[PDB]
């Protein structure tokens, strides 16, 4: 519900507060671009944000093929709280 | 508001969170906590500052030594009292506002009367019968239950909350009703692993639910749990009660691996303000009827820093 | 303590550990830490108890409002634990008396802090003394728990994070698109009217904006500091000369200017319900009134700081940013919201906080079992996520080989007109603000060595003004910021270039 570069699958990053927003990317590209279009729409330090798929955290080089990114795989948001 | 002006600002930043309304609805709740060891302290406390209208912490049993270094409601003196007792000056100071009382008879003598004056029960030490005992109680008479233990460095906290509704929020914000249904704790610790939605969920299930049941075992065949004063003696005791109640459920022993014997004995102290933080909340949620609770299990293992919510029963 | 086992109660025994805050994290870790076994403990907070506090902080009471956190943490830990050997610091750990060779005493050190700032510091000194950090955090139902050791796992800034939330002067002053820049704007108004005139924090609408290319105390005190006379100014005629700039208002919707006159023509918390716009209005000039009255008690000459909790205070900055709300078609929000996000205030449980505290522990005693290749991030989620997880472990990652501060030989390079940036753009928009340096010691790294940068006062005072040529600083140049409280070094490589943009000083190289 909401692309970026090329396309072929349909992810969906979920945070911790239940949100989700539905990305549609090139199967083939540096989800670093997820990433940023996420905390560009979210509104969130890039740098404060760890992105994960399955356990392993997506790397900015990582791309969907080279992790196994089908259709309606669900990627996690977790960001760094700071109260003390 | 509805509230002491003073309360306003005691409870300021948690009204910040779970609003208002939640926070009255917990003022006007009592709870009944049994067991006052580490997970007991943990729990109480954890509630006392929450604010609830009132907690009642049972213990008959004394207070035996190894106490103090375990127990930070207790006195450095107080070793052969009540445990509940030694516990009640510290615990209430943690908070006025609350009405602190202790009981020093055995839970199992308590008539179900005695249980309807409370909004939630909360149990701890206790052994198997003891807690399908009271689990069952507190339905019939429309009351959350809540339970939980901790051994080593493990932990669980179970739920049964029964026809449970509440509110949660999606959204300027909006409050949605939703409703959920828990399981007799009976169902749930005796799952039939036959059934299809069985099997074909028994791989992607924590062991440590099996861990549960062969230390429940153990606490019903002795009259204690695990103690490294007697490692040997118990370890040994231990894999064979994994192969016997194992070789029932009808699932290979190998499911829980023969090392648990290595990480499961007495009371490690941040285990339980996990363990015990995870469950208070739980009792806050279903008290305040705000946020999902999780049905109906939850896992802690501290040796590799997992929180696993199974739901099992149904 | 008796049982946890042999070799790992031998350093938990002896070992000394330092925890860095006594607020929420804080007392349910020392709690813990004691509990565990850890005799030997040193404590450091530089904030007093407040009654908010009494709803997590278990280690205080009533009674000990007002005193210091620290000082009251020791008391009560003392209690369940009379042998324990602790040590309570009542200062900042920002404080210059805590060197690398303090920080070198400890076995681990573990942060319960509140903002980036100071885990900022305290990631640098334990990187210099080489000891075992453990980062935490938390905020409502969240929190997470992380390691980090020098050379082995990542620092706290390998991926630089903000120690505040920095806004444009452009959607502050000119263009408001959420609730937030109205507060903004009205804190800025504050000090501008009671405060330390900041030249940054302005409020007037901008001229020389991107959008919009055209062709207070000043207004304040000329007239007398009258809220009738302000009202107009800073809703009315600013609002005014605001749409003069038809540029910037193209298709996003234009503001509605107010007057005074007009305005005056019409169950949760008390602070929970939102109030009429005539009523803000009153509000804005009861606040002003009053607020300059107390200021007249302060001394001769003193300013005043904006406090969440200083009432007079909240009704003007509330009243100033609904008022300011209204304006531009955005909805107003309730004293206690605009409370919460003019003071950020961060909402905090006890559960939350116990949970974080213990994870700590565990991995401090994984840490001690030399067993650190096991330890790893913790995240604690409101909701398992889709795995069942309420939990989330994720392993350790390696140092960034380009982070500006665990590498090996951190060096950068700055891209910037040697003949136009001055020696103050550098110890400020670039050294202190990018590169995150609050006490800079930069100095050109050529034959002599030239100090154009000294923390000291009374020493590189005069030379903020001069240009960095006028230094001999030229393309290649090497210059080195250096903190020597944190022990840490920063070559900076210039790389002069004139024509680079507009309104952009400078500008580093691997930024976009
Ligand atoms: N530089 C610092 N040096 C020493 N202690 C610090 C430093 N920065 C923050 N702290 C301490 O960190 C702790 C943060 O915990 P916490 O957020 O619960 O406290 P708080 O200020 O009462 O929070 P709040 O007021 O927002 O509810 C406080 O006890 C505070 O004094
Ligand atoms: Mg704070
Ligand atoms: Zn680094």
């Amino acid at each position: 519900g909401d692309k970026k570069e090329g396309e072929y699958i349909k992810l969906k990053v979920i945070g911790q507060d239940s949100s989700e927003i539905h990305f549609k990317v090139k199967m083939t590209t540096h989800l670093k671009k997820l990433k940023e279009s996420y905390c560009q729409r979210q509104g969130v330090p890039m740098n404060s944000l760890r992105f994960l798929f399955e356990g392993q955290r997506i790397a900015d080089n990582h791309t969907p093929k080279e992790l196994g990114m089908e259709e309606e795989d669900v990627i996690e948001v977790y960001q760094e709280q700071t109260g003390g | 508001g509805g509230i002491s002006e003073e309360e306003a600002a005691q409870y300021d930043r948690q009204i910040r969170l779970w609003g208002l309304e939640a926070q009255k609805r917990l003022r006007a709740s009592r709870v009944l906590l049994v067991g006052l060891k580490g997970l007991g302290a943990e729990i109480a406390k954890n509630l006392i500052l929450a604010g609830v209208k009132g907690l009642t912490m049972l213990d008959h049993e004394q207070v035996t030594p190894e106490d103090p270094g375990a127990q930070f409601l207790i006195r450095t003196g107080s070793v052969g009292r009540n445990r509940a007792e030694a516990s009640l000056e510290r615990a209430q100071n943690l908070n006025p506002m609350v009405d602190v009382k202790v009981d020093t008879e055995d839970i199992e003598k308590k008539p179900e009367s005695f249980f309807t004056q409370f909004d939630a029960v909360c149990l701890t030490c206790c052994s198997r019968d003891v807690i399908v005992k009271v689990d069952q109680i507190c339905h019939k008479n429309s009351i959350k239950f809540f339970t939980g233990d901790v051994f080593g460095y493990h932990g669980y906290t179970f739920a049964n909350l029964g026809e449970h509704e509440f509110v949660e929020e999606k959204t300027e914000t909006t409050m949605v009703k939703k409703k959920v249904v828990f399981c007799p704790v009976k169902e749930a610790l005796e799952v039939d692993w036959s059934s299809e939605k069985a099997k074909a969920a028994l791989k992607r299930t924590t062991s440590d639910y099996f861990l549960l049941q062969v230390l429940l075992k153990f606490r019903t065949d002795k009259g204690r749990d695990p103690s490294s004063d007697t490692y040997e003696e118990d370890s040994e005791l231990l894999l064979q009660i994994r192969n016997d109640v194992l070789d029932s459920l009808g699932i290979s022993p190998d499911l829980l691996p023969e090392d648990f014997v290595r990480y499961c004995f007495s009371e490690m102290a941040p285990v339980c303000a996990v363990v015990g933080g995870i469950l208070a909340q739980e009792i806050v949620k279903a008290l305040s009827q705000r946020d999902p609770p999780h049905n109906n299990f939850f896992f802690f293992d501290g040796m590799k820093g997992n929180g696993i919510v199974e739901c099992l029963g149904p | 303590s008796r049982g946890l086992p042999r070799e790992l109660a031998e350093a938990v025994a002896g070992g000394r550990v330092l925890v860095v805050g006594a607020g929420g994290i804080g007392c349910e870790l020392l709690k813990n830490l004691v509990l565990t076994g850890f005799s030997h403990i040193d404590l450091i907070d530089l904030d007093t108890i407040d009654v908010s506090n009494l709803n997590r902080q278990f280690l205080f009471q009533k009674k000990h409002v007002g005193r210091s956190k620290a000082q009251v943490a020791k008391e009560s830990v003392l209690q369940f634990y009379p042998k324990a050997n602790i040590v309570a610091y009542h200062d900042s750990i920002m404080n210059p008396d805590y060197n690398v060779e303090f920080f070198r005493q400890f076995i681990l050190v573990m942060n319960a802090l509140d903002n980036r700032a100071a885990r900022n510091h305290v990631n640098r000194m334990c990187l210099a003394a080489d000891v075992p950090l453990i980062e935490s955090g938390t905020a409502g139902y969240l929190g997470q728990v992380t390691t980090i050791k020098k050379g082995v796992t990542e620092c706290y800034e390998c991926h630089p994070k903000p120690t505040q939330r920095t806004f444009p002067g452009a959607t502050i002053r000119n263009t408001p698109s959420e609730p937030i820049h109205c507060i903004v704007w009205a804190k800025y108004l504050f000090n501008q009217l009671f405060g330390e005139e900041d030249a940054d924090q302005e409020v007037s609408p901008d001229r020389a904006d991107p959008e919009a290319a055209w062709e207070t105390k000043e207004w304040a005190k000329s007239t007398g500091y009258d809220p009738v006379k302000l009202f107009t100014k800073l809703f009315k005629d600013d609002i005014r000369y605001l749409l003069t700039m038809d540029k910037l208002w193209r298709k996003r919707k234009p503001p509605v200017p107010l007057d005074w006159a007009e305005v005056q023509s019409q169950l949760g918390l008390k602070d929970q319900q939102v109030l009429d716009v005539k009523s803000y209005a009153r509000l804005f000039s009861k606040s002003i009134e009053t607020l300059r009255v107390h200021l007249a008690e302060k001394g001769d000459g003193a300013e005043l700081i904006w406090d969440k909790d200083d009432p007079s205070a909240m009704d003007f900055v509330t009243s100033a940013a609904n008022l300011r709300m209204h304006i531009f078609s955005m909805n107003m929000k309730s004293r206690f919201d605009i409370k919460s996000m003019a003071g950020n205030i961060i909402p905090a449980i006890a559960t939350t906080n116990a949970v974080i505290a213990g994870l700590i522990v565990l991995e401090g005693l994984k840490i001690l079992s030399g067993k650190i290749d096991q330890c790893r991030t913790i995240f604690l989620n409101k909701q398992p996520n889709p795995r069942k997880k309420l939990l989330v472990p994720c392993a350790l990652d390696p140092p960034n080989p380009n982070c500006y501060v665990c590498a090996s030989k951190p060096e950068v390079t700055v891209r910037l007109n040697v003949h136009k940036v001055t020696v103050l753009t550098l110890q400020d928009k670039i050294v202190k603000e990018k590169f995150a340096m609050v006490a800079p010691d930069v100095q050109i790294e050529d034959g002599k060595g030239t100090i154009l940068i000294s923390s000291e006062e009374g020493e590189t005072e005069a030379n903020n003004h001069k240009k960095l040529s006028e230094f001999g600083i030229r393309n290649g140049s090497r210059l080195q910021a250096d903190d020597f409280l944190q022990d840490y070094t920063l070559l900076i490589n210039i790389l002069h270039s004139e024509d680079l943009g507009k309104d952009v000083e400078f500008e580093v190289v691997g930024d976009a």
